[PDB]
RNA sequence: UAACCGGAGAGGGAACCCACU
C-alpha cells in the first residue's frame, strides 16, 4: 500500500523510533543475555534468533559509543527518520548509488553535501 | 481517596449474589482457595463460606451516575447478612 | 523495518493459574504469546523492551478468565512495498531465487532477475551467474534487492524481489 | 380428553428454523417454549440480568459478527484464511468482533433493505 | 414375497404383488385390507 | 403510596401531562429503540434514521435486543480482581 | 457458412451453422447440436450425436452410414444437418463465441484503473480512468504532474499498470484470479497469483485492478482451494488448483492429475483425527513437522490432512503446487448383532416378557415391552433370544 | 477469529447513500436478469447468486468462507433505470418540498432571523422539533423573498401515491426533478432546516439503487424434492428486476416516453409494495397461490414480528411444561418432577477433581439410564455424544470437561404460569424425583400462583450457567420472597 | 411406519420419505388400509392403538 | 517371510377454525 518515498502511515508509525542494524544487534544480544541468565526460563523465539543473526551479519558498528556518534552526527542535520535509517543500514560510499537506491533522497540535499556525509560515514565506520 | 465515599457501606443483595456466583464459578473450575474448609464438594457451599468469612479477593466498581466510578473492597464493605 | 513503538494487547488469565505471583506470571505469559507473532498492521513482532503498565483486572460476565489491559513498548519489523533492503540468499532453484530478510522470506523470479544473471546446474553449488562470471549469487551471500510486492496470508509476511533496476545484486 | 400423557413434553436443543436460529414450536417437532414479552419484563423486575441474558442470547441464538471501527457497517471475513475486509474502508485493522443476536442481526439487514443505516460503531 | 390381502366386502383372500392395481380378482373392490402379522404377541394381564 | 406517587411523578415529571400513548411516548426523546419496542416500530425507527439519531443505549431493552448485559441491577456494576488478596490466596489441590 | 439461432421448437435459442443456402429463399441447411435423449426418457442439454446409440435404441431410425434420419425427419450427418425456415432463423446479431467456433472488437474500461497513452503528441502518458463510453470514450484521465484534464478514446488508451500491484483477470482461462505482476512486456504481462503462486501470462486488456483479493472458492461454491475430495472410493485427493472447468489435484502418492468439476466428491474431514510419525509423539492438523525421509527428505511443513498412515503437507518455500506434498506419517519428526431381533426377558424381575431390542450395548440392552406401555433396560446376561429370524 | 472481543457503546441512525450501497454490494454492475438461476448451475447476476451467500447445505459462500452458520450473508445493488421514491420518505419529502422553493431551490426560510436563531437555540440537538418549527413558520411564505424567482411557488399535495404541484396549474412531481432540487439544496440549508448532512441528505432521501439482501434474508427451501418453494420476497425481486430491465431497454431504444411514464408508475407501485403491501391509496399485490404478499413493514409490525415475536419474546429451550398435582408431604421450597422430564433435561457440569470419580461413574453409566450423561464436551470445544456409545478411549475423562448430566435432588429451577400477572407468580424451587409422571408441588406455592389443579399446566425452566443458578437461588426463592412489596 | 422412496433428478439413489409414528407415543398397530384415490395413486392408511 | 482402517442431524411455511389457561 505505502511506498518508501511518499510514505503514508499513521502518527504512531511516524513516532515509532527506528533502529540500526548495530542497535538491534546490541539490544538483542542484551536480551539474549537476560534470556540465558535467570534459568528455568522459556527460550526466546526462533524469529528472535533469526533477527539476531541477520543484524549481527549486517551490523555496521561494533561500539556503542560509535553508534551514538553516528546517530548524533546524522541527527543534527535535517533528514527523514526512514531515509536516515536506510542510509545507516546501507552505508553507501557514493552519492550516485545512494540516490539510485533511495529515490526520495533525490533533491533532499546537495550532491556534494550528501557525498561528504557518506564519506564521513565511511571514515567513522568500524571496519573488521 | 478514602474520603469521597458517597454510596452506602452496606453492600447489597445484588452485589452479594453476583460475587457469590462468580466466586462459586472459579471455585468450581479450581482456582486456589484461601478460606479453610471442613470438607465440601460443592462450590456453592464453598462460596458461601467464603462470603461469610469476608475474605474475597474481589473489589467492586460502582458506577455513580455522574460518570465517575468508586471502588469498594469486600473487607471494608459491611454485610447486610 | 525495525521500529521501537509501544503496543497494547489484551491478555487472558486463566483462573487456575492465579498463584502468588500474579504480575510475574502474567509477565512471563505475555513474553510467551506476544513474541514471534505477526500481524497485518504492525508486521513481525521481534522483541518487547519494557512492559509499560498493567491495567486493572476485569472479570468477564459469565466467563471465568480475567482480562488485563496491558500496554508495552516493543520492537517490530515491517518491510515496505517499493523499497530496497539487503538480503541473504537461502536457496537457488530452477524456479527462482529464495532469500531471507531477517525473518521475512522473499522470492525472485527469473523474470525479476536480470536475463544475463543466469543459472548453472552444472555447478555443484546452485548459483546464479553472468556470462562473464563476474556476478555470482550463492547461498548465504549478502545481496541487495528491490521489493516490488508485499502480501500477507494467515499472519505471515513474504515478499517478491525485483532486479531490473541498476545497482541491484550482490553487495 | 385432557390426558397427561398427551400433554407432557420437554426439549433439549433440537432443531432450528431456516429463517431464524430458534427452537421449534409444538411438541410434534419437539418444540421450544416461548419465553415471552411479559415474562421477560417480570424477569427484569426480579433483576436476574445474567439469567435473562443467557435465556435470551446464547440459549436461543448466539452469533459473532465483525464490525470495523471506521464505519459501523458489516465487514466480510474469510476466517479460514483470516482475511477480514470492510468494503468502503479497505482498512482491515480498525476492526472488532462482537457477540450478536441472530434475530437482531436479521433486523439490521432488514434495516438496510429499508435503506436505514444503523451505524453501529464499536467505540 | 407377494402380500396376502383381504377384500373386505368379499371377505376373501388374494395375492397382491407390488405396483399393481388394488382390485379384487372377482369383483375389483378398492377397499382392501392386510392380514395380521405372523410375529408373536403376548400380553401380561395388567 | 411509594409506587403510586412514583407513577404519578414519572407521569408529570416532563413539565406537562403524559398520557400513556404513542402520541406522547413518540414525542419524548427517550430512545429510538424504546420507541421501536413500543407499539409503533417502523415509523419511529424510520424517523430516527431520517433525522440521524444517536443513541448510547443507556436503557434496558435496547441492551436486551443487542444481547448484552443490561445495566439495571445485578449487572449494573463492574467486578475487579484484587491481586493482594489473590496473592494471599493459598494453594489448593 | 454463417450462424443463426432457432426460434421455435425444443431447440430455441441455440447456435446453428448455416452451411448451405438454398437459392429458393425458403429453407437453409443448418448443422446443429441435437438436444435429444435418443428415445430413452420421452415416450435437454446439448450433446454430440450418437448414431450407434440411437441405432441400438432403435425406434424411428434409418441408417445410411454417417447420414441418419430419426424422429420426424430429423436429419443428421457425422451433427444435425436439417433445413430450417428463413423466417424461423435469425441471421443478424448472433456473434458465436470461441466455444461455438470450436464446436462448429470490445472495449471494457472501468473507473479507478490506470491507462496509458502510447501515441500522438501526448505519448506515454499514464492517467486514471474517470469515465467510460461506448466506442470513443473521451476519457478524463488524471495524469501524473498534469492537473489539466485531457481527452482520450479507448483505441488510443492501453491498460498499463505500475510494477507490483494487485491485478485481476476479467475473462479467459485465468479469470477470477488475483496476483502481483512480475514483468510487463509490450503484450505479455506475467504475474504470480496469490492463492496459487503460479505464473499467469495475460494481456493488459484482460488485466484489471481491484482491492478485493481472491476468495479461494470455486465458481459453483462447492469446493475451496487446498481442499480434500474423493478421486475414487479408495484413494482421496487434494484439490491444489482450481481451473475454469477442472481441478488440478495431488493424489495420494504425489502425482498431480487433472479431474473434472463433477468427477470428484467432497469427503468429510476428521478434524480430531490422530496419527503417529514413528517416533511416538502425537501429530495433528496444522502442526509443523520436518520430513527427513522419502522423496521430500530434509524439508519442513505444516500438516494439512491426515490419513491413517499418511499425511498431506503444505510448504510455502516449495513453489510447486503451493508447497503441497504427501508422504507416509512414519518418516516425519515434530518441530450390533442383537439389534432388530425379538428377545425374551426370562430371568429376573421382568421374567416371562417378550420384547424387541432397539439398542444393544456391551453389557446391557434396551427392551421395548409388548405388555406395558414402557421401555426399560435389562442386562444381556439376563437376556434370552427366542424366535427371531 | 483474530479480532479481539469488544463491548458496545453507541449507535448512529442515518440513511444509506447510493454510492456506498453500490460500493459494499458484492454485485458489480448490479443484477439485470429476471431468471432465478440457470437450468443446471447456480447463476451469477440472477435473482439468486452464490456471491449473495451460501446456497445449499454442505456448500460454501462465494464471498466468504463460511457455511450456513459461519456464512453471515452478502448484499447486492440494482441500479434503477429511473429514480424512484417511496412512502415515509415521501411524506418527509413533501414536508421538505413545502419548506424549500421549487425553481431556484433556495432556502426560502430567510435564516438570518432572530426567530430562526431562537428556534436553533431552543432545539440545540432536537432535529425533528426544529424541522416542525421551521416548517410551521415557513408554511406561510408563498413567493420567494434569497430566492430570485418571483413566482408564488406551487402547493404540492398527494393524490393517492403520486404528488402534484399546483400553481396559483397542476403538474406531476417528476422523481428526476425532485432528486435535482434535493441535490441543489445546499448543505448549510440542510443544516438550518435541521437534519444532519453527514449521515443523511435530501438527495439521499430520493434513491436510484435497490439494495438486495442475501439468501439468509430470503431462504430457499425444498419440500418433497420439488425445490420450487421460493418466497414472495424473491418473487417481488424478480418482478422488480424484470421491470427495471424493461425500462432500461425501452429508454435505450424506444423512448416514446408514454410507455416509459406508465411503466415507471407501475415500477413505483411495485417498490411501494416492496415497502408495504398494504397501502390506503393503491390495491395490494396478488399471487397465483391466492394469498396476499408479505412485506417487511408487516413482517416487523406484526405481533409475530421481529421486534415482538422474535426479539422481546423468543423461543427458548431448557423449558419443560406439564400439568401439576397437589402434594403436601414435601416442603414449600421443593418441586417433584417426572423421571422422563429429568432424563430428557440436561444440566451442565464442570469436571473438578473433587467429584471426578462420581462424574466418571455417571458418564460410563451414560444415557438411557437415569443417572447418566448424554454429551461430553472437551476443553477445545469438541462435542462428543454418549447416545451412540463411543469407544472407552473417548469415555476417559480429565479435569475441566463439560458434562451434560441428569439433575438430582437439590438443583435450583425456575417455575411459572402464563400469564405472569404478579411478580410472585414465578418462584425458584429445588428439584426432586417422584415416580408418577407429573409436577408435584405445594399449596402454599399454588396460592401466589393462582393455581387450582383443574387442568392447569406449569412451565419449568432450568438455567444452565452456575452463576445464573446461584443468583436465581439467592433472589427468586420462596422464603427469601415470602412477602410482597406492593 | 410407512417407507417410501422418491426418485430424484455414484452408488447413490432415490431419497427416503419415511412417515413415522409421532414421538413419545407407544402402542400397537391395530389395522391397516390400502386403496386407490380419485387420481389412481396408491393410498395407505394406518391406525395406531394405544391403551391407557 | 507381510500388518492394527468406520462411518448421526434433522428440513418447509402461511392462513383459518376449534379446544384449553
Ligand atoms: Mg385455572
Ligand atoms: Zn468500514
Ligand atoms: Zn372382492
Ligand atoms: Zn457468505
Ligand atoms: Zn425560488
Amino acid at each position: 500500500e505505502e511506498d518508501a518515498s511518499q510514505l503514508i502511515f499513521p502518527k504512531e508509525f511516524e513516532t515509532a523510533e527506528t533502529l540500526l542494524n548495530s542497535e538491534v544487534h546490541m539490544l538483542l544480544e542484551h536480551r539474549k543475555q537476560q534470556n540465558e541468565s535467570a534459568e528455568d526460563e522459556q527460550e526466546l523465539s526462533e524469529v528472535f534468533m533469526k533477527t539476531l543473526n541477520y543484524t549481527a551479519r549486517f551490523s555496521r558498528f561494533k561500539n556503542r559509543e560509535t553508534i551514538a556518534s553516528v546517530r548524533s552526527l546524522l541527527l543534527q542535520k535535517k533528514l527523514h527518520k526512514f531515509e536516515l535509517a536506510c542510509l545507516a543500514n546501507l552505508c553507501p560510499e557514493t552519492a550516485e548509488e545512494s540516490k539510485a537506491l533511495i529515490p526520495s533522497l533525490e533533491g533532499r540535499f546537495e550532491d556534494e553535501e550528501l557525498q561528504q556525509i557518506l564519506d564521513d560515514i565511511q571514515t567513522k565506520r568500524s571496519f573488521q | 481517596a478514602n474520603q469521597k465515599r458517597i454510596t452506602t457501606p452496606y453492600m447489597t443483595k445484588y452485589e452479594r449474589a453476583r460475587v457469590l456466583g462468580t466466586r462459586a464459578l472459579q471455585i468450581a473450575m479450581c482456582a486456589p482457595v484461601m478460606v479453610e474448609l471442613e470438607g465440601e464438594t460443592d462450590p456453592l457451599l464453598i462460596a458461601m463460606k467464603e462470603l461469610k468469612a469476608r475474605k474475597i479477593p474481589i473489589i467492586i466498581r460502582r458506577y455513580l451516575p455522574d460518570g465517575s466510578y468508586e471502588d469498594w473492597g469486600v473487607d471494608e464493605l459491611i454485610i447486610s447478612d | 523495518m525495525f521500529y521501537h513503538i509501544s503496543l497494547e494487547h489484551e491478555i487472558l488469565l486463566h483462573p487456575r493459574y492465579f498463584g502468588p505471583n500474579l504480575l510475574n506470571t502474567v509477565k512471563q505469559k505475555l513474553f510467551t504469546e506476544v513474541e514471534g507473532t505477526c500481524t497485518g498492521k504492525y508486521g513481525f513482532v521481534i522483541a518487547v523492551t519494557t512492559i509499560d503498565n498493567i491495567g486493572a483486572g476485569v472479570i468477564q460476565p459469565g466467563r471465568g478468565f480475567v482480562l488485563y489491559p496491558v500496554k508495552y513498548k516493543a520492537i517490530v519489523f515491517r518491510p515496505f512495498k517499493g523499497e530496497v533492503v539487503d538480503a541473504v540468499v537461502t536457496q537457488v532453484n530452477k524456479v527462482g531465487l529464495f532469500t531471507e530478510i531477517g525473518p521475512m522470506s522473499c522470492f525472485i523470479s527469473r523474470h525479476s532477475i536480470p536475463s544475463e544473471m543466469e543459472f548453472d546446474p552444472n555447478s555443484n553449488p546452485p548459483c546464479y551467474k553472468t556470462m562473464d562470471e563476474d556476478i555470482v549469487i550463492q547461498q548465504d551471500d549478502e545481496i541487495r534487492l528491490k521489493i516490488v510486492g508485499t502480501r500477507v496470508d494467515k499472519n505471515d509476511i513474504f515478499a517478491i524481489g525485483s532486479l531490473m533496476d541498476d545497482y541491484l545484486g550482490l553487495v | 380428553k385432557h390426558m397427561v400423557d398427551d400433554k407432557i413434553h420437554s426439549r433439549a436443543r433440537g432443531p432450528i428454523q431456516i429463517l431464524n436460529r430458534q427452537p421449534m414450536e409444538g411438541r410434534s417437532r419437539d418444540g421450544g417454549l416461548r419465553f415471552g414479552e411479559m415474562e421477560r419484563d417480570c424477569q427484569i423486575a426480579h433483576g436476574a440480568a445474567q439469567f435473562l441474558r443467557e435465556r435470551l442470547f446464547e440459549a436461543s441464538d448466539p452469533y459473532q459478527v465483525h464490525v470495523c471501527n471506521l464505519c459501523g457497517i458489516m465487514a466480510i471475513a474469510n476466517t479460514r484464511t483470516h482475511t477480514y475486509e470492510c468494503r468502503g474502508c479497505r482498512n482491515k485493522t480498525q476492526i472488532s468482533l462482537v457477540r450478536m443476536p441472530y434475530a437482531c442481526k436479521l433486523l439490521f439487514q432488514e434495516l438496510m433493505s429499508m435503506s436505514i443505516a444503523p451505524r453501529m460503531m464499536s467505540v | 414375497q407377494p402380500m396376502i390381502y383381504i377384500c373386505g366386502e368379499c371377505h376373501t383372500e388374494n395375492e397382491i404383488k407390488s405396483r399393481d392395481p388394488i382390485r379384487c380378482r372377482e369383483c375389483g373392490y378398492r377397499i382392501m385390507y392386510k392380514k395380521r402379522t405372523k410375529r408373536l404377541v403376548v400380553f401380561d394381564a395388567r | 403510596y411509594r409506587h403510586l406517587a412514583l407513577l404519578c411523578d414519572t407521569m408529570t415529571c416532563r413539565g406537562h401531562l403524559m398520557a400513556i400513548t404513542r402520541h406522547g411516548v413518540n414525542r419524548q426523546d427517550t430512545g429510538p429503540l424504546m420507541k421501536c419496542s413500543f407499539e409503533e416500530t417502523v415509523d419511529v425507527l424510520m424517523e430516527a434514521a431520517a433525522h440521524g439519531e444517536s443513541d448510547p443505549m443507556k436503557g434496558v431493552s435496547e441492551n436486551i435486543m443487542l444481547g448484552q448485559l443490561a445495566p439495571a441491577g445485578t449487572g449494573c456494576f463492574d467486578l475487579l480482581l484484587d491481586a493482594e488478596k489473590c496473592k494471599y490466596g493459598m494453594e489448593i489441590p | 457458412k454463417s450462424w443463426v439461432r432457432l426460434k421455435r421448437g425444443i431447440y430455441k435459442d441455440d447456435i446453428a451453422q448455416v452451411d448451405y443456402v438454398e437459392p429458393s429463399q425458403n429453407t437453409i441447411s443448418l448443422k446443429m447440436i441435437p438436444r435429444i435423449d435418443y428415445d430413452r426418457i420421452k415416450a435437454p442439454p446439448q450433446r454430440l450425436f450418437d448414431a450407434e446409440k440411437i441405432r441400438s435404441l432403435g425406434g424411428d431410425v434409418a441408417s445410411d452410414g454417417d447420414f441418419l434420419i430419426f424422429e420426424g425427419n430429423r436429419y443428421s450427418r457425422k451433427f444435425l444437418f436439417k433445413s430450417f425456415a428463413m423466417s424461423a432463423v435469425i441471421t443478424e446479431g448472433v456473434k458465436p463465441t470461441l466455444s461455438e467456433l470450436e464446436k462448429f472488437r470490445e472495449h471494457n474500461f472501468q473507473p479507478g484503473d490506470n491507462v496509458e497513452v502510447c501515441e500522438g503528441e501526448l505519448i506515454n502518458l499514464q492517467g486514471k480512468i474517470l469515465s467510460v463510453d461506448g466506442n470513443k470514450i473521451t476519457i478524463m484521465p488524471k495524469h501524473e504532474d498534469l492537473k489539466d484534464m485531457l481527452e482520450f478514446p479507448a483505441q488510443e488508451l492501453r491498460k498499463y499498470f505500475k510494477m507490483g500491484d494487485h491485478v485481476k483477470v476479467i475473462a479467459g482461462r485465468f479469470e477470477g484470479d488475483t496476483g502481483l505482476i512480475v514483468r510487463v512486456e509490450e503484450n505479455f504481462v506475467i504475474l504470480f497469483s496469490d492463492l496459487t503462486m503460479h505464473e499467469l501470462k495475460v494481456l493488459p486488456r484482460d488485466l484489471q485492478l481491484c482491492s478485493e483479493t481472491a476468495s479461494g472458492v470455486d465458481v459453483g461454491g462447492q469446493h475451496e482451494w487446498g481442499e480434500l475430495v474423493q478421486l475414487d472410493p479408495q484413494t482421496v485427493g487434494v484439490i491444489v488448483r482450481l481451473e475454469r472447468e477442472t481441478f488440478q489435484v495431488l493424489n495420494m502418492y504425489g502425482k498431480v492429475v487433472t479431474v473434472r468439476h463433477q468427477a470428484v466428491t467432497r469427503k468429510k474431514d476428521n478434524r480430531f483425527a490422530v496419527a503417529l510419525d514413528s517416533e511416538q509423539n502425537n501429530i495433528h492438523v496444522k502442526d509443523i513437522v520436518k520430513v527427513i525421509d522419502g522423496p521430500h527428505s530434509g524439508r519442513e511443513g505444516e500438516i494439512r490432512h491426515l490419513f491413517r498412515s499418511f499425511a498431506f503437507l503444505h510448504c510455502k518455500k516449495l513453489v510447486e503446487n503451493g508447497g503441497m506434498f504427501v508422504c507416509k506419517t512414519r518418516h516425519l519428526v515434530l518441530a450390533n448383532e442383537l439389534i432388530g431381533q425379538t428377545v425374551r426377558i426370562s430371568q429376573g424381575p421382568y421374567k416371562g416378557y417378550i420384547g424387541v431390542v432397539k439398542d444393544a450395548t456391551e453389557s446391557t440392552a434396551r427392551v421395548e415391552l409388548h405388555s406395558t406401555c414402557q421401555t426399560i433396560s435389562v442386562d444381556r446376561q439376563r437376556l434370552t433370544t427366542v424366535g427371531s429370524r | 477469529s483474530a479480532c479481539p472481543l469488544r463491548t458496545i457503546k453507541r449507535v448512529q441512525f442515518g440513511v444509506l447513500s447510493p454510492d456506498e450501497l453500490k460500493r459494499m454490494s458484492v454485485t458489480e454492475g448490479g443484477i439485470k436478469y429476471p431468471e432465478t438461476t440457470e437450468g443446471g448451475r447456480p447463476k451469477l447476476g440472477g435473482l439468486m447468486d452464490p456471491r449473495q451467500g451460501v446456497i445449499e447445505r454442505t456448500g460454501r459462500c462465494q464471498t466468504c468462507a463460511g457455511n450456513m452458520t459461519e456464512c453471515p450473508g452478502h448484499f447486492g445493488h440494482i441500479e434503477l433505470a429511473k429514480p424512484v421514491f417511496h412512502v415515509g420518505f415521501l411524506v418527509k419529502t413533501m414536508k421538505v418540498l413545502r419548506c424549500v422553493c421549487f425553481f431556484c431551490s433556495k432556502l426560502l426560510v430567510d435564516s438570518n432571523n432572530p426567530k430562526i436563531k431562537d428556534i436553533l437555540a431552543k432545539s440545540k440537538g432536537q432535529p425533528k422539533k426544529r424541522l416542525t418549527h421551521v416548517y410551521d413558520l415557513c408554511k406561510g411564505k408563498n413567493i420567494c423573498e434569497h430566492g430570485g424567482c418571483g413566482r408564488y411557488q406551487p402547493r404540492i399535495r398527494r393524490s393517492g401515491l403520486e404528488l402534484y404541484a399546483e400553481w396559483k396549474k397542476k403538474i406531476l412531481l417528476s422523481p428526476e426533478r425532485v432528486h435535482e432540487i434535493f441535490k441543489r439544496i445546499s448543505d448549510e440549508e440542510c443544516f438550518v432546516l435541521g437534519m444532519e448532512p453527514r449521515y443523511a441528505r435530501p438527495e439521499w432521501m430520493i434513491v436510484t439503487v435497490l439494495p438486495v439482501p442475501p439468501l439468509s434474508v430470503r431462504p430457499a427451501v425444498v419440500m418433497q424434492g420439488s425445490a420450487r418453494n421460493q418466497d414472495d420476497l424473491t418473487h417481488k425481486l424478480a418482478d422488480i428486476v424484470k421491470i427495471n430491465n424493461q425500462l432500461r431497454r425501452n429508454e435505450q431504444n424506444g423512448a416514446a416516453a408514454h410507455v416509459i411514464a406508465e411503466d415507471v408508475k407501475l415500477l413505483q407501485f411495485h417498490v411501494a409494495t416492496m415497502v408495504d403491501n398494504e397501502l390506503p391509496g393503491l390495491p395490494r399485490a396478488m399471487q397465483k397461490s391466492g394469498r396476499p404478499l408479505k412485506s417487511l413493514k408487516q413482517r416487523l409490525k406484526g405481533k409475530e414480528g421481529r421486534v415482538r415475536g422474535n426479539l422481546m419474546g423468543k423461543r427458548v429451550d431448557f423449558s419443560a411444561r406439564t400439568v401439576i398435582t397437589p402434594d403436601p408431604n414435601l416442603s414449600i421450597d421443593q418441586v417433584g418432577v417426572p423421571r422422563s422430564i429429568a432424563a430428557n433435561m440436561t444440566f451442565a457440569e464442570i469436571v473438578t477433581p473433587f467429584n471426578i470419580d462420581r462424574l466418571q461413574e455417571l458418564v460410563r453409566r451414560g444415557n438411557s439410564q437415569y443417572p447418566g450423561a448424554k454429551y461430553i464436551i472437551r476443553d477445545n470445544g469438541d462435542r462428543i455424544d454418549l447416545r451412540f456409545h463411543p469407544k472407552p478411549s473417548d469415555l476417559h475423562l480429565q479435569t475441566g470437561y463439560k458434562v451434560e448430566r441428569h439433575m438430582c435432588d437439590g438443583d435450583i429451577v425456575i417455575f411459572n404460569r402464563q400469564p405472569t400477572l404478579h411478580k410472585m407468580s414465578m418462584m425458584g424451587h429445588r428439584v426432586r424425583i417422584l415416580p408418577w409422571s407429573t409436577f408435584r408441588l405445594n399449596l402454599s406455592v399454588t396460592t401466589p400462583y393462582n393455581a387450582d389443579f383443574d387442568g392447569d399446566e406449569m412451565n419449568l425452566h432450568l438455567p444452565q450457567s452456575l452463576e445464573t443458578r446461584a443468583e436465581i437461588q439467592e433472589l427468586a426463592m420462596v422464603p427469601r420472597m415470602i412477602v410482597t412489596p406492593q | 411406519i410407512i417407507g417410501k422412496t422418491v426418485t430424484l433428478p455414484r452408488r447413490y439413489t432415490k431419497r427416503d420419505c419415511s412417515t413415522f409414528l409421532r414421538t413419545s407415543e407407544t402402542g400397537i398397530v391395530d389395522q391397516v388400509m390400502v386403496t386407490l384415490n380419485q387420481e389412481g395413486y396408491k393410498f395407505c392408511k394406518i391406525r395406531v392403538r394405544s391403551v391407557r
